[PDB]
């Protein structure tokens, strides 16, 4: 449910025709909200745009798969290439959106989402390249972490990058990093403007307009 | 002759080799090559990938057994005995964000000095290296990626060693093919020369030294 | 829709418009849009390219036509038209080593600030150029090359924009096609999706914004 | 026949399986030369690895050229590809011979042939980046420009590269930069020593193992 809400409400943002790449996780579940209306391209780090859902049961094939490498289709025109032409996609601009998960996002739209120390040290992967070059970054990312706020002034955990992210969304809030400061945009209606505030350390610019929906 | 013998290995891959090896969490790897590199225990390499894989499969074969000093790759959380060998000191782990792995061992293969990447800029990654500004930005100058021997994965190669890849299987694999000394491909089939076109082959024979089965 | 009628150039293409155009010597070049760029007289145009190509052809015609204020090519020797406005004056040419021109191309499409390349050390093209030194060599940076079109030609393309090239006439195309902010390909044959395997496209469709004929 | 002595000598020096790289005039008799039993794969920088022979009448395929826009086939097992890839073959050492013409070629081993100034300027194509990266250079060329020496101390038309040449072949004499300078180890069994040093304004290194041939 608190990761449904979310992924519900990050499927609301992609438009036609939009290359979309998802990290694995909880923005994959975005894939199972797109409305009807909307067909998009998915792109995998691994080398395809074109990703499908998984395969039934012995449609699989051992040479297709996610960045997890975890089976999947390709649906018909799909592409596939090697990681320097990925790349280049990703870096070049020509991704529309990148959706990710999260650690932390601070006021200036920064996004922590690749280490902690002590604790998880798993490497970046594409992660960076994918916040520096997508079009739109949107996280998608619980609110707190065991009740400890994840929208912080300053991030802690180590950068993912420089770039300002564009949007983020959790169970309770969705707000929009903008040139002085993060603008709440949008509030869900199992929730109200007091917890959020209660559950967030950044300073946040409250919308004249003041949305309900996740 | 390029198709040779897997025992052939012994005679390319030296102690303390400096390799490539090709695959994503293991789709697209050298699984036999890597299995005669056990065999004989052959170690004290640094392997470049995009990752060590899982625990038993591909590149993580190689660290199970303790057999690489370093890797640099882009991630290693889906093997926890990378992470561990990381913790004691015995495995050195450089990691470098993936399209910078995938534009350094390609600058190695086309002969450029380096590449700017705006990946990385003000993150850990910027440590130790030279930072450029062009036009007001910023880009991190990134050095390319050389090894001794490239062991690479493709679904088939014709009789003069020109290789195809497979779906999400290519990855890095071509991208090796360039930049290391010498090149070793494990293949699935061999076919007559005429069955891939021009417009098909991607890594061409006259770059590739030993094909494995 | 991607497929629209080769009348509609002269709303895409501006006076003053900086442009790619693919070809080798005119081979794999868009012919009929540069015919239409002829029939509208749509001038001022910045043209990188390989090439000028011959008189009579392909590039050349723009430049008989007197339709550009600058080159960025690697070669002109095979039009005496472009060496004579040249010498004139009326037109700035921009010699590029032909390698050089690709992976500056490249670089804009596919998002480096930069890369160094040892070609053209130590000559004049060094000049204005900064050197960078790595490992005791030297190298020049050569910067992204950027336009607002480009204008390439493929063999065929699927329902969704799919391209794959033919032979020698590939060159420069699929790069221009990743660099330019809008891309318009020339196409000799619109297939059925399912045609272009996903092994076999060279330039995906997601990055072509028109296609004509 | 200065020509076609130049040439022969040249393609004495291909050796089996090699990927080489004949530009255009020349250095392309040097294909007409190769022995019988000596295969070659030859490259073309406008994109492909397996160039032929022009076709018959009635074979051409207007995309399949030379870098010269002249007709070629492609063997058996050709691979054609971009601009970026060619001159990652070239650029990145994969090129195991490159056979050039030459304007001057100085003692440094230094070439100049791409531009005469207030002649021509017909820009430099390809010639810088193979100079640079071909595994080996081949000069081949006429010794002099009508009796004014070709070979000469330092060049004063505009360098190709700073790459030291690795063999110098004209109709008179073979001559291998190296680092104590111009080494001739052959010379024409229709000339004689003191013409070769008579027509080289650049100090030769004569070896005791002088050769007779070409």
């Amino acid at each position: 449910n608190p990761k449904e809400k979310i992924a519900i409400r990050v499927a609301q943002e992609l438009k036609k025709g939009q290359l979309v790449n998802l990290g694995i996780g909880l923005p994959t579940l975005v894939a199972n909200y797109i409305p009807k209306d909307i067909h998009v391209f998915f792109q995998s780090e691994n080398g395809i745009i074109g990703m499908g859902p998984a395969p039934k049961e012995g449609y699989e094939n051992s040479d297709l798969t996610n960045a997890g490498a975890s089976y999947i289709t390709a649906l018909p025109g799909a592409m596939t290439f090697d990681s320097a032409f990925s790349f280049g996609i990703i870096r070049g601009g020509h991704l529309d959106v990148t959706v990710l998960g999260g650690l932390q996002v601070d006021e200036e739209g920064h996004l922590a989402n690749w280490m902690i120390p002590g604790k998880m040290i798993p490497g970046m992967g594409g992660a960076m390249d994918l916040v520096t070059g997508a079009k739109k970054v949107i996280v998608a990312m619980t609110h707190t972490a065991k009740g400890t706020p994840k929208i912080v002034k300053k991030c802690t955990l180590p950068l993912t990058s420089i770039r300002k992210v564009d949007l983020i969304v959790t169970e309770l809030a969705v707000i929009e990093p903008t040139d002085e400061g993060l603008l709440l945009k949008e509030i869900s209606k199992e929730t109200t403007l007091d917890e959020v505030l209660k559950l967030t350390e950044a300073k946040l610019i409250i919308a004249d307009d003041l949305k309900i929906f996740a | 002759m390029k198709v040779v013998d897997i025992s052939k290995i012994n005679e390319l891959v030296k102690e303390g080799a400096t390799l490539m090896i090709g695959g994503f969490l293991g789709v697209g790897t050298p699984e036999n090559i890597i299995d005669e590199i056990i065999r004989h225990n052959i170690s004290n390499l640094t392997v470049i990938a995009n990752d060590t894989a899982f625990e038993d499969r591909g590149i993580g074969k190689l660290v199970k057994n303790k057999l690489c000093k370093k890797v640099i790759v882009s991630h290693i959380g889906t093997n926890p005995e990378t992470q561990r060998q990381m913790i004691e000191g015995t495995l050195e782990v450089e990691l470098v964000p993936q399209g910078t792995l995938a534009e350094r061992i390609r600058a190695a293969g086309v002969g450029l000095g380096g590449i700017l990447t705006p990946t990385g800029v003000g993150t850990v990654v910027e440590k130790d290296k030279k930072v450029i500004e062009v036009e007001g930005k910023k880009y991190l100058l990134e050095l390319p990626i050389h090894a001794d021997v490239a062991l690479i994965k493709a679904k088939k190669a014709d009789y003069l060693g020109n290789l195809v890849y497979n779906l999400t299987a290519e990855n890095f694999n071509p991208i090796m093919a360039l930049a290391a000394k010498t090149v070793i491909a494990e293949v699935e089939e061999i076919v007559p020369t005429g069955t891939l076109s021009p417009n098909e082959i991607k890594t061409p024979g006259i770059i590739v030294d030993y094909i494995v089965t």
